[PDB]
């Protein structure tokens, strides 16, 4: 019976947080946020029109220099950008060609990217002889690789349809820390700015808060309908938006350990894809299958734009370390710029 | 089976001893964080077209 | 610093390199059929993207890949020699040795099993072929259907002799009778008649979700691989759903994702030797396990291969009819499925199968590049 006594202790302890939670919660971010003025009509245009890829693109990343940025595509290529120019600097091709995920490292000196192959392959952007091929091919997960960011030039987290992430030593090839709490796969990843902390959202329609150096995970948040396909933290490091199939983007916060608000319109039903933030936090981004992208007020929870240039579905996007512009990837092979 | 149930327990009473906030400050400090940062949010408050490398000829 | 300006214009010819390398790139993956292969577990996946090797492909066969594809045979014919013994005492009724004095055997096998490094020493050979000739053993055999066994047991315990050996080279039946847990990616890239194709498959175990279905949603066709003969056996995860009512539940959800709603299907319907031995044999009514089997009437469009057995055409074309009802349910004329009777242990039926699909494969290609 100690099988089932433990199955209602469970419960207890989730009706015991459920409590705490409602307990702390005074207020409405809408409430204390009904008085602020808008941010007004927020038009931004296609300044760059990047062709190159052949095939459907699944994910990008800007460098730290907010000017370079890579890109990945199922044609077996993996693209990097000047983005102030329009040039190609480098098109790697792939062992495999189902790439998800790929990453730019804040040094600038390596890349990564992964997917169907369960490996995460470095690519070493400053080899001394030939062209720019793989370095290190991280493997041991037993699912396709999601999402993936560096952390230094020798660590870096994976996260894996297999339920689980890993923190990797990417010499050695060892992980130096596991992270095993999520049912479903976990789709993406963040990591917070003082790079102590990372949260994961899964197909467990439930994000986590992961202590980097032990694995605990200290905090879990649910509210969500379906699977959480994009993730990404406020700038200040103590809040972060989630983007889902159920056609809503949420807001949670790590010291009130609750949702703080919602972002939908009964005129959306399509799934994100793809979030991020501005630079001072006050709008976010999401990328929808409906071809389009919406730029919402994150502290009123009413749209404020549209970014509506792409002609099949946004699967990725990212706003630049300054904050000066906003890339979008898309099925339509084409990566726009904007501002 | 019986193991995954034990480990739920434990994780779930750490996720309970956790101290919170109340929201009322919790949406104040995000949210004056946020007016002390606008000024310097390109996308927010767009700069001159002297200033935006996208922009410029 | 006009190295600046210089720096510049290295950067265009370092661009218009890619540019030219890239159009290269385009006519390689336009001219490229790609071919998607789904199904249940065991169901013959990975067996007909040997049948491609086999047939169009000349790549690796080193030291430690023969040493590879011997240890995989073995721990095949392990796993089939342990799997009916340690089934007798738990089928029910249960089953006993016609010999008892071969208690000593039994009482080996069942010691070695689930041991970490097995060194295959000459007295396992030994017991598992003085018990697999056992007739209690071989009637256990028979009701294989009440438990988990692999394929091709029967196949490696009557060459027992054959792989003992320690200069045993195996044949290429051998390697597709052979049972390998795909991991990952299994990929073959091959050319017919100046048309290249590129076929993969997607590793691991049963997913119930199917996140990564949307990778595949601008593939030329998918193969859909069905082990008929499995409608009186269960999946390996529950144990408790028959196999080929799973497949249909997959097929399905495959006919009708919403990221395949313009992808056809070619449909094989595999294992039509195994099929007919059942149905002769009339151990296993399909009656039994689909009632509505009773009252299926064999259509008359139907075409019997020469000396067939009408038991056998109105066996194998009930589970055909099984999955039509399924694609013709919906689809609005966006995509297609074309059913087949496959063998996919049997090269010289893939080969003729696979040329049957050639005609249709190009064109469903020539629509997705809107030139039909
Ligand atoms: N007798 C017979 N066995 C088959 C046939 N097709 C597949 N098999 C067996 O099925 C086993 C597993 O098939 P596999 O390719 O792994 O299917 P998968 O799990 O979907 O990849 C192999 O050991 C084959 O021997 C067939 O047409 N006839
Ligand atoms: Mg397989």
């Amino acid at each position: 019976s100690e099988l089932d006594q433990l199955r209602q202790e469970a419960e207890q302890l989730k009706n015991q947080i459920r409590d705490a939670r409602k307990a702390c919660a005074d207020a409405t971010l809408s409430q204390i946020t009904n008085n602020i003025d808008p941010v007004g009509r927020i038009q931004m245009r296609t300044r760059r029109t990047l062709r190159g890829h052949l095939a459907k693109i699944y994910a990008m990343h800007w460098g730290t220099d907010s000017r370079l940025l890579v890109s990945a595509s199922q044609d077996g290529k993996l693209i990097i950008w000047d983005s102030y120019t329009t040039n190609k600097v480098h098109a790697i091709p792939l062992r495999s060609s189902w790439v998800m995920t790929c990453a730019y490292a804040p040094s600038g000196n390596y890349v990564a990217c992964g997917g169907l192959d369960n490996i995460c392959s470095i690519y070493n952007l400053k080899t001394r002889e030939g062209n720019v091929r793989v370095s290190r091919e991280l493997a041991g997960h037993t699912g396709y690789l999601s999402c993936c960011r560096f952390l230094d030039d020798n660590q870096i987290v994976t996260s894996s349809g297999d339920t689980t992430c890993a923190l990797w030593d990417i010499e050695t090839g060892q992980q130096t820390t596991t992270f095993t709490g999520h049912t479903g796969d976990v789709m993406s990843l963040s990591l917070a700015p003082d790079t102590r902390l990372f949260v994961s959202g899964a197909c467990d329609a439930s994000a986590k808060l992961w202590d980097v150096r032990e694995g605990m995970c200290r905090q879990t948040f649910t509210g969500h309908e379906s699977d959480i396909n994009a993730i990404c933290f406020f700038p200040n490091g103590n809040a972060f938006a989630t983007g889902s199939d159920d056609a809503t983007c949420r807001l949670f916060d790590l010291r009130a350990d609750q949702e703080l608000m919602t972002y939908s319109h009964d005129n959306i039903i399509c799934g994100i894809t793809s979030v991020s933030f501005s630079k001072s936090g006050r709008l976010l981004l999401a990328g929808y299958d409906d071809f389009n992208c919406n730029v919402w007020d994150a502290l009123k929870a009413d749209r404020a734009g549209v970014l509506a240039g792409h002609d099949n579905r946004v699967s990725c996007l990212g706003v630049t370390d300054d904050g000066m512009a906003v890339a979008t990837g898309s099925w339509d092979s084409f990566l726009k710029i904007w501002n | 089976s019986i193991a995954q149930a034990r480990k739920l327990v434990e994780q779930l009473k750490m996720e309970a001893n956790i101290d919170r906030i109340k929201v009322s400050k919790a949406a104040a400090d995000l949210m004056a964080y946020c007016e002390a940062h606008a000024k310097e949010d390109p996308l927010l408050t767009p700069v001159p077209a002297s200033e935006n490398p996208f922009r410029e000829k | 610093t006009e190295d600046q300006r210089n720096e510049e214009k290295a950067q265009r010819e370092a661009n218009k390199k890619i540019e030219k390398q890239l159009q290269k790139d385009k006519q390689v993956y336009r001219a490229t059929h790609r071919l998607l292969l789904l199904g249940a577990g065991e169901s013959g996946k990975s067996t007909i993207v040997k049948q491609m090797r086999i047939l169009h492909v000349n790549g690796f066969n080193g030291d430690s890949e023969k040493a590879t594809k011997v240890q995989d045979i073995k721990n095949n014919l392990k796993e089939a020699i342990e799997t009916i013994v340690a089934a007798m005492s738990n089928l029910v009724p249960p089953v006993e040795l016609a010999n008892p004095e071969n208690q000593f055997r039994v009482d080996y096998i069942l010691s070695v099993m689930n041991v970490p490094d097995f060194d295959f020493p000459p007295e396992f050979y030994e017991h598992a072929k003085a018990l697999w000739e056992d007739e209690g053993v071989r009637a256990c055999y028979e009701r294989s259907n009440e438990y988990q066994l692999i394929d091709c047991a029967q196949y490696f315990l009557d060459k027992i002799d054959v792989i003992k050996q320690a200069d045993y080279v195996p044949s290429d039946q051998d390697l597709l009778r052979c049972r390998v847990l795909t991991s990952g990616i299994f990929e073959t890239k091959f050319q017919v008649d100046k048309v290249n194709f590129h076929m993969f498959d997607v590793g691991g175990q049963r997913d119930e979700r199917r996140k990564w279905i949307q990778c595949f949603n601008d593939v030329t066709a998918i193969i859909f691989v069905v082990a008929s003969s499995s409608y009186n056996m269960v999946i390996r995860e529950d144990n408790q759903t028959n196999r080929l009512q799973e497949a249909l539940n997959l097929f399905k959800s495959i006919w009708n994702n919403r990221w395949l709603r313009t992808i056809s299907v070619i449909l094989f319907l595999n294992k039509q030797d195994l099929l007919a031995e059942k149905v002769l044999a009339g151990k296993s009514k399909i009656e039994d396990y689909f009632p509505e089997f009773a009252r299926y009437t064999t259509p008359e469009d139907a075409t019997p291969e020469p000396g067939e057995d009408p038991r056998v055409t109105r066996a194998k074309y009930f589970i055909r009819d099984e999955f039509l009802r399924i694609s013709t349910a919906s689809g609005d004329g966006r995509h297609y499925c074309y059913p087949h009777f496959t063998c996919a242990v049997d090269t010289e039926n893939i080969r003729r199968v696979f040329n049957d699909c050639r005609d249709i494969i190009q064109r469903m290609h020539l629509r997705q590049y809107e030139l039909l």
